[PDB]
């Protein structure tokens, strides 16, 4: 089990490394690398502006590194900004995303922003329904086909979680979501088997 | 729907929790990182670390605390207490803190609120307001509640929002450490003046005080001794609040 976490940013990505190392404890023969070039079974795309990071994945020849993962039925999981990058474009006016899942990113309909605090995620399947820690302004827009988890903020229901095959996206911070985030991350690992 | 938050306040000094802790289940009364790690395990929604280390060491000590805490806790946390410039705050956020709390420094240099907000985003800024009634009016007090600033609370709250703050930690000096209930009158007073999230602080003595604070308009309720001394169970408190129509995070 080779786990790779793309470390190039932006944001703090080490809270995620720690959360993943934490969840991988009970698991046999497990390795976790910080990633910024070609070598994984479970690849993490973290981050906390759509422009930056989309730039940093270019400036590190990783767009293909990720493309090759998806192509090879490997697990590819976007966290926070990383999730928004799975899509075609965000409102970063003009920048193309990874276009791994069809859709775009859009400002939240709320007068109160950012969406910040613990909000409920309800999953179609597999993952633990419950409260996770959110901090974001932009949301994904996609087909119900690719909706995995749902969350309501200020009367607006959106994809707090997303899935196209073995590509996964989570809009919240599992590494800051207490017991349930750990359980969520465990289930992500358990899936890549 | 965004949950109303139960927040634990760890008062730390030199890197130790003050007046220890009843949690003999732990392996330390007053280890701030183990306590915090524990508070997450039992259902606290957020942590707030307030340092009072004699400034000789304080700057090194708080970075010590933040680095050790970020490394182990899995819920959002906040450091405050004598953060006086963008320099001190920057290095603290970069060391792993989700947010920093500014008070005296903010009142004396409001631009500081903006300074941090632009670099680290409004999400990272918490302004602590300590208020107390002086002659029928709510006045803002700096220097740990000892200096009256002449600034009306009504004004400072609106200013703090304009400045780019992301959250307000409201402590009633009149109720702090009294276990008699939060200052709901003050919460209700502030509620209309700002859309910012409000953390109620000071006066917590039991479960109902928490409900009263949320009725008053608080978005979060902060407490210390009542939690450290096993005076209120966290799961029970949340079960209780849920029962009475408050939207809490229940696992």
């Amino acid at each position: 089990m080779r786990i790779g976490i793309i470390s190039v940013g932006p944001g703090n990505i080490m809270n995620l490394y720690r959360g993943v190392k934490r969840a991988s404890e009970n698991f046999e023969d497990v390795s976790i690398e910080l990633v910024e070039s070609p070598r994984y079974d479970l690849l993490f795309i973290p981050g906390v502006h759509f422009g930056e990071g989309m730039r940093r994945l270019r400036e590190n020849d990783l767009i293909d590194f990720v493309r090759k993962h998806v192509e090879d039925e490997r697990y590819v999981v976007g966290v926070c900004l990383g999730m928004q990058l799975l899509f075609e474009e965000s409102e970063a006016p003009g920048v193309k995303g990874l276009s791994l899942i069809e859709g775009n990113v859009v400002k939240l309909r709320s007068r109160r922003l950012p969406h910040m605090g613990w909000n409920e995620v309800i999953f179609k399947d597999t993952f633990p329904n419950g409260y996770y820690a959110f901090v974001h302004t932009y949301r994904a827009v996609c087909e119900e086909e690719h909706v995995l988890g749902t969350t309501e903020y200020d009367g607006e229901i959106f994809p707090s979680a997303v899935r196209k095959g073995r590509i996964l996206g989570f809009q919240f911070h599992p590494e800051a979501s207490s017991k349930i985030g750990r359980k969520l991350l465990e289930k992500v690992i358990e899936c890549s088997l | 729907m965004l949950a109303k938050r139960i927040i634990a306040c760890l008062d730390v000094k030199d890197g130790r929790v003050v007046k220890g802790t009843n949690f003999e289940n732990l392996r330390d009364s007053g280890d701030p990182v183990e306590l915090g790690k524990f508070y997450s395990e039992i259902g606290i929604d957020e942590l707030v670390f307030l340092d009072i280390t004699a400034s000789v060491e304080k700057r090194k000590t708080m970075l010590e605390l933040v680095e050790k805490v970020a490394e182990q806790i899995d819920i959002p946390f906040t450091v405050g207490g004598g953060i006086h410039d963008f320099e001190t705050a920057s290095e603290l956020i970069l060391r792993g803190a989700d947010k920093v709390s500014i008070n005296t420094a903010a009142v004396e240099n409001p631009s500081l609120i903006t300074q941090i907000a632009q670099t680290f985003g409004s999400q990272a800024v918490v302004v602590a307001i300590d208020a107390k009634r002086v002659d029928g009016e709510f006045m803002v007090f700096t220097y740990s509640g000892k200096k009256n600033t002449g600034i009306l609370l009504r004004d400072w709250v609106v200013e703090v929002e304009k400045r780019g703050a992301g959250e307000i930690l409201l402590t009633s000096i009149d109720r702090d450490g009294t276990k008699s209930g939060y200052d709901t009158e003050m919460i209700r007073f502030v509620r209309p003046l700002t859309t910012l999230p409000i953390i109620a602080s000071g006066g917590a003595g039991k479960m109902e005080h928490f409900l009263e604070a949320f009725l008053a308009g608080a978005d979060a309720a902060l407490a210390a001794s009542v939690f450290h001394f096993r005076e209120i169970d966290v799961r029970e408190l949340k079960e209780y609040l849920k029962k009475h129509g408050v939207n809490v995070r229940l696992e």
